[PDB]
């Protein structure tokens, strides 16, 4: 229940989300590779709202990754406990003509959210981690979070923004 | 001394770290030997004689597994061609579940014949059209060698004796009591409609005693411990929650507002109340268990042991659905007392001990039921899970058996005939594919071959009596395993069969791949990150 | 220099140095683009960082995935670019026709001449080319048998010819079927699906509509043989007031109360639905469908199912739109005004699964104006290389009906034209007449280049070529197995004529423009 | 040669030469409780990374303590948990058939 789910953008914000994720699954009783041995039920009463579960006991993360570079998800991957993001919640020259550059990113991004949104039964939330100064937090990121705003436009959206002489009588 | 500077164009406008292979030199000489090498790494697990393979990934996990497909998907593979070798034998997997080697085995010995046209003469397009012809003749040809077809699939000696050979082809001397367990799962849970699904059967692994030691039970076992006082049922009524056995709150922030000092003295009481009325409401209906997916409350846990109900917790949201269809339940979103059509049926509950784990126990007298489970006893956990992998494959061949019914023979006769036949057709045929044709025919060897060199004999003599005992009319003559000197012996009699349909896709399949890897003329790789 | 005393740190290319840059690099670009052309062209493989496999043969993928960092390859990347998003074919004859153009110009500037004289030849062999090509063209009824012909030739040149002639002819079914005589062809109507198993041949057209999520509850039914359809995009689940606010009870039964009361609003619609239901569907014959773009309660999708409803959840913005053009009902917002006339008709409805993703088919339709092509394939990149086929095919036929023409191919026209240009040359006046003789070289290449890839002698070939279509009028072209002249339109080669107008527009345009370039410079910002 | 199959940093072993060796890694594990056996065995001390020690005369105990990674050797200590779960009693005695 009030399921969240997350965006992460750049490098940076792909670093710092893989660290959160990462520290979030050794608080829960998450593994590597997918599986539970944590011993207090209190690990797996809210295990929902920001994992699912696949047939077979294995759990996912609900989250999103996305980088103008296929260096960054390729280096996530290698690092550990990037093998546990589902394959396809990937997003990946930087301007070509179009009348509009990352029209199509920003499309795929889109489908994928909503691909992840159908999944959850009463989501309420995103969680958008992405640097703020930085040109893909402000240009590339083409008022992504206007487009999320537009795509659901009642729900939360919280972000991790990275920080005289003349005084006479009147 | 000098240097040779570089050659303008693109040349000089390449990326720092970037490949560039072009020809049949760089390209497809490079390309033949990558698969070739694959194959050659995964041939010696083939057949009945294979030996055993012990991987560690990348996470220090150990496998030990003679299944190709696992043994692939353990290793790691850089060469982009292996990929696309490795991408057809996953998709041999998923569609049929049992053929996984022999794909290798010929996208292997295609690519090593083809090497050879190419460096005879013969050009890229004339191979491949030579190759699809022969494929398509082929697939004209096989349907003829069927023999043998399957009768019931709900007599259980039948179905033993069909499924025995894909699994001793795993467990060579277990194979017999393996067939016999599978058979009874799979026989048990099989409808009156033709719709058996593979997810009905479960399998659950208990160290302790050998394999002879192994069971089937007619329900469901669960690794977990009774939540209540009460341990066992002789005739259950079972009731199933979703939501936490817990009086709900609000969805929105509520809060508890007082103004005098009676509400203050009467809240908790009026709530022991409430909890109370309600744990008997549903106690009266007759219900004698309770399966919750959530949270359980003290008082609720207090209430429930006062009046005599078995209340057990299982969680994973997809346990509770697999139990809902065991006993005829349906979860209730709500905690009210049930109605008859929701209410489950189970013969016994209880909570028992193997070695050294404690298990909650669904069980019926019903030879039908609606799921079946099997409970594995090993000394080690890389045999349990080899096990399980052989349990698998059989359901698989079980399921195939039941989309469709015909057998053709195995230990390398069919592969025999399509040879020989196939020669004979590729003889006629004037034009410059002749030449593929007769090799797409003499790839079709490698499987007796390589099942010879396994089982430690001369493959020539082996291939030799093949072709002479075929000469006659003989189309059900195969290897033999048993003897050590090479010899043969008829394969439906000795109930040595296989499905039509695995290798039909098998065929199609490896065709496709070896086309595949033949079409392309040169690479661009950019540098690894 | 004068702009290394100011900034010494700077890079600078003067006259001469400039233009052999720029030659360079076209001729770099078309020397590896140049195999690429034609149905017997070979196929590309490439390998991302990440280890992802690419097989390709389409010039702009090619170039977008080629690892290169040169400005001039950045510009003739851009150029295609545009004549890919705005035609959707002719993305390699862009790049060699340029690689020739500069090439011949490079030839006469070789010897002394000035750049600007052949710019101006360019201009005049351009305003000539384009009179002719306006009455080469040939205008036809645009029937079936025509279409299928460009559409076969269009697809001919990616894939092999058992999987071009499976393709063809649902492009041009479900080309056909989304169009009325009039309001101009408008894509995003036809949806593309893959699903990867059952080989290729498999692939083919849906007269409904194709959704990637199935229903979600597990007591629905799995099949509907005549089903009213619900469209909307109405929420379902619980909502929260804008304004905050909270609970405040004082009992645990107030706050049953509470808790019971805080979902009238939604249970309200629910039973707007039933009660819909149940008005139209009296007995038990038909079935209800449901297609919802926003959320569904677990406690909403029990209570639908309890009455036999089919319902799906959070659908994509555009299957608003497809789904009404298909059944033919209404999309709304609201559940006020509910009734009847807003319902759809669809004539199948069923559920089909792929180990972990489940897909929902919507058949049977009685007029529709919305398709589905399911793409089938082993394989990711062969999927991936049969949806940019089947983009180039749908392009192909929509531009065909666009234009009221369609042009013969095979080198024919180029042919053409370099003889026209050839006899006009005389009436130029001053030296322009060596910028048109360079303009109808660059144009003879296209015959040339698919001589050498179906394997014959460049110089014969061409010879033969011109030795026709000057003894008779009719147009020529090259016979790919045999070496011998053809006529294309007998044969039933076919090309786009807005194709070739652009794409002599554009060469010309970026020709001029780079021959005229007089230093390349970096003195900015690092 | 250019392109490689595997990944560099693979180590592979095939043949008698590896048979050989997992044959003489068992004699050493099973050397690793030998003198625990009978009226007359004496126990072992081991002493892990943080100083704590353990006294010990059960053979299941010792081979957990022992930081064993051989893929050949992890099998004996793997069958002398099982009997420690499934009878109890007999830890020594399996190694040693082994
Ligand atoms: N008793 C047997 N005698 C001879 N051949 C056998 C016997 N059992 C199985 N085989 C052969 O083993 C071959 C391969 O089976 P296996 O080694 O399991 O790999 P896969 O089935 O994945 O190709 C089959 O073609 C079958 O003909
Ligand atoms: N069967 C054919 N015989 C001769 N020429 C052909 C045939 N099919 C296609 N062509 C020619 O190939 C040319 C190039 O098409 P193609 O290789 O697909 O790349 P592009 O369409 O991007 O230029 C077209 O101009 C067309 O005239
Ligand atoms: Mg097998
Ligand atoms: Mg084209
Ligand atoms: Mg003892």
């Amino acid at each position: 229940m009030r399921e969240i789910v997350h965006i992460q953008a750049g490098q940076c914000g792909n670093q710092i989300g893989a660290k959160f994720w990462e520290v979030i699954s050794d608080e829960h009783g998450i593994d590597p590779t997918g599986t539970y041995h944590g011993d207090s039920d209190l690990q797996l009463d809210r295990i929902s709202v920001y994992y699912n579960e696949a047939t077979g006991g294995k759990y996912v993360p609900r989250a999103i990754l996305v980088d103008l570079e296929p260096g960054t998800m390729d280096s996530v991957r290698s690092g550990p406990f990037g093998q546990i993001f589902r394959p396809d919640n990937f997003v990946f020259n930087w301007a070509k003509g179009h009348y509009t550059e990352g029209a199509e990113l920003v499309d795929s991004v889109l489908d994928v959210v909503r691909k992840e949104a159908e999944s959850c039964d009463c989501l309420q939330g995103f969680q958008l981690t992405h640097s703020l100064g930085g040109g893909t937090g402000s240009g590339m990121g083409t008022l992504l979070i206007s487009k999320i705003r537009e795509e659901y436009p009642d729900r939360i959206m919280n972000t991790f923004s990275v920080v005289e002489e003349a005084e006479e009588e009147a | 001394a000098l240097h040779v500077p570089k050659a303008p164009g693109f040349a000089q406008m390449l990326k720092e770290g970037a490949k560039h292979f072009s020809g049949l030199e760089e390209a497809v000489y490079r390309n033949i030997q990558a698969c070739k090498e694959l194959a050659q790494t995964t041939r010696t697990a083939y057949g009945p004689n294979g030996m055993n393979k012990m991987v560690i990934n990348h996470l220090e996990k150990l496998f030990v597994t003679n299944d190709a497909a696992t043994i692939l998907r353990e290793l790691e593979v850089q060469h982009p061609a292996a990929k696309m070798i490795v991408m057809a034998s996953h998709m041999q997997e998923q569609e049929v579940g049992d053929g996984t080697n022999f794909v290798l085995v010929f996208a292997g010995a295609l690519l090593e014949l083809a090497e050879e046209l190419l460096r005879i003469g013969l050009s890229v397009s004339e191979v491949i059209e030579g190759y699809e012809i022969a494929c398509r003749k082929a697939h004209e040809i096989l349907p003829n060698l069927v023999c043998c077809s399957a009768k019931n699939l709900r007599d259980i000696d039948e179905v033993s004796s069909l499924l025995r050979t894909s699994i001793m082809s795993k467990q060579y001397g277990n194979e017999v009591f393996l067939a016999k367990l599978i058979a009874q799962a799979c026989v048990s849970i099989f409808p009156d409609s033709g719709h058996f699904n593979v997810d009905n059967i479960r399998v659950c692994k208990i160290l302790g005693s050998g394999i002879s030691s192994s069971s089937v039970l007619h329900g469901m076992v669960f690794k977990k411990e009774t939540e209540g006082d009460v341990t066992s049922v002789k005739d259950a009524k079972i009731a199933v929650y979703s939501c936490p056995f817990d009086g709900m709150i609000t969805e929105t922030k509520g809060t508890v507002l007082i103004k005098t000092a009676e509400e203050l003295m009467n809240f908790s009481k009026g709530e022991e109340n409430l909890m109370d009325a309600q744990v008997k409401a549903i106690a009266d209906t007759g219900a004698n268990v309770v399966v919750t997916g959530g949270k359980v409350a003290d008082m609720a846990l207090h209430y429930a042991n006062k009046y005599n109900i078995m209340l057990v917790r299982l969680n994973s949201k997809w346990d509770l659905r697999r139990l809902c269809k065991t006993v005829g339940a349906t979860a209730l979103p709500r905690l009210t007392p049930p109605v008859l059509e929701e209410m489950g049926h189970c013969d016994s509950v209880y909570l028992s001990e193997v070695g050294d784990t404690q298990v909650v126990v669904f069980k019926h007298e019903k030879e039908d039921g609606a799921i079946s489970t099997i409970v594995l006893r090993g000394s080690t956990d890389n045999l349990m899970d080899d096990i399980e992998r052989a349990v698998d494959d059989g359901v698989n061949t079980f399921k195939v058996l039941t989309r469709d019914k015909r057998l053709v023979p195995g230990g390398g006769a069919t592969e025999i005939e399509l040879a020989k036949q196939i020669t004979s057709y590729g003889e006629t045929c004037p034009g410059l594919e002749q030449y593929a044709i007769k090799k797409f025919a003499e790839a079709f060897e490698a499987i007796p071959r390589a099942l010879a060199e396994n089982s430690g004999v001369k493959a020539n003599e082996v291939i030799s009596k093949l072709y002479a005992v075929h000469q006659e009319g003989n189309k059900n003559v195969g290897l033999d395993i048993e003897a050590e000197v090479p010899a043969v012996k008829d394969m439906l009699e000795a109930g040595i069969l296989d499905t039509y349909l695995g290798k039909y896709w098998a065929i199609k399949l490896a065709t496709n791949a070896a086309v595949t890897v033949l079409r392309v003329d040169q690479i661009i790789m950019a540098k690894p990150a | 220099a004068a702009v290394k005393t100011l900034n010494p740190k700077a890079e600078v290319a003067r006259a001469q140095a400039a233009l052999a840059v720029n030659i360079s690099a076209a001729r770099g670009l078309q020397d590896v683009l140049r195999t690429n052309l034609g149905p017997k062209g070979t196929m590309k493989m490439l390998v991302s960082g990440a280890g992802d496999i690419k097989l390709t043969k389409d010039g702009n993928v090619l170039l977008h995935e080629m690892q290169i960092q040169h400005p001039t390859a950045s510009l003739i990347a851009k150029v295609a670019t545009a004549q890919d998003d705005i035609t959707g074919d002719g993305t390699t004859s862009n790049v060699l026709i340029i690689g020739e153009l500069l090439k011949q110009a490079d030839l006469y500037i070789s010897e002394g001449l000035h750049p600007r004289i052949i710019t101006e030849g360019f201009e005049a062999a351009k305003e000539k080319a384009l009179q002719f090509l306006e009455e080469v063209k040939v205008s036809r009824e645009m029937d079936r048998e025509t279409l299928i012909d460009v559409a076969r030739t269009s697809l001919r040149t990616k894939v092999h010819a058992e999987l071009a002639d499976v393709l063809t002819e649902a492009v041009v079914d479900s080309i056909l079927a989304i169009k009325k005589q009039d309001e101009p062809i408008d894509l995003f109507m036809i949806e593309i699906m893959e699903m990867k198993h059952k080989s290729e041949t498999d692939t083919s057209l849906i007269r409904g509509l194709v959704l990637d999520h199935g229903a979600r509850h597990p007591d629905m039914k799995k099949r509907v043989e005549d089903a009213y359809i619900l469209t909307c995009n109405v929420s379902l689940e619980y909502e929260k007031t804008e304004v905050n606010s909270g609970f405040f009870y004082k009992s645990a039964e107030e706050r049953e109360k509470l808790v019971k009361a805080e979902r009238k609003f939604i249970e309200d619609r629910v039973k707007k639905i039933i009660e819909l239901k149940r008005k139209v569907c009296g007995d038990s014959d038909k079935g209800f469908v449901v297609i919802n773009q926003k959320g569904i309660d677990p406690f909403s999708l029990d209570a639908l199912s309890k009455e036999g409803i089919v319902a799906l959840r959070r659908a994509k913005r555009r299957n608003m739109e497809r789904l009404t053009l298909a059944c033919g009902g209404v999309a709304l917002n609201s559940f006020d005004d509910l009734s009847p006339d807003c319902l759809g008709h669809a004539g199948l409805v069923y559920e089909y699964t792929l180990g972990e993703e489940k897909f929902t088919f919507i058949e049977k339709c009685n007029n529709p104006r919305s398709v589905t092509l399911l793409i089938k394939g082993p394989n990711k990149h062969t999927l991936t290389q049969i949806k940019d086929a089947v983009r180039d095919g749908l392009r192909a036929v929509k531009n065909a009906i666009d234009d009221g023409c369609v042009v013969p191919g095979a080198g024919a026209v180029e042919v053409a034209m370099a003889e026209a240009l050839i006899k006009h040359k005389p009436s130029v006046k001053g030296r322009a007449q060596l910028g048109v003789q360079a303009f109808a070289d660059a144009l003879l290449i296209i015959p040339k280049v698919l001589a050498q890839n179906s394997g014959f002698d460049l110089q014969e070939t061409l010879v033969k070529i011109q030795a026709e279509h000057s003894e008779s009028g009719q147009l020529v072209g090259v016979d790919l197995n045999t070496g011998e002249p053809m006529v294309a339109a007998e044969v039933g080669v076919w090309d786009n004529y807005c194709v070739k107008k652009q794409l002599l527009h554009s060469c010309t345009v970026i020709a001029t423009n780079i021959l005229l370039v007089d230093e390349i410079m970096r003195a900015g910002m690092s | 040669t250019p392109v490689i199959l595997l990944k560099e940093g693979t180590d592979s072993s095939q043949g008698i030469p590896q048979l050989v060796s997992n044959i003489s890694a068992c004699q050493v594990i099973a050397e690793a409780v030998r003198t625990t056996l009978g009226p007359r065995g004496m126990d072992k001390l081991i002493v892990d990374g943080r100083g704590k020690a353990t006294i010990s005369n059960d053979g299941a105990t010792i081979l957990k303590l022992l930081d064993v990674v051989h893929p050949a050797a992890k099998t004996l200590v793997d069958i002398a948990k099982s009997q420690d779960a499934e009878v109890g009693d007999g830890t020594t005695s399996v190694t040693l058939l082994a």
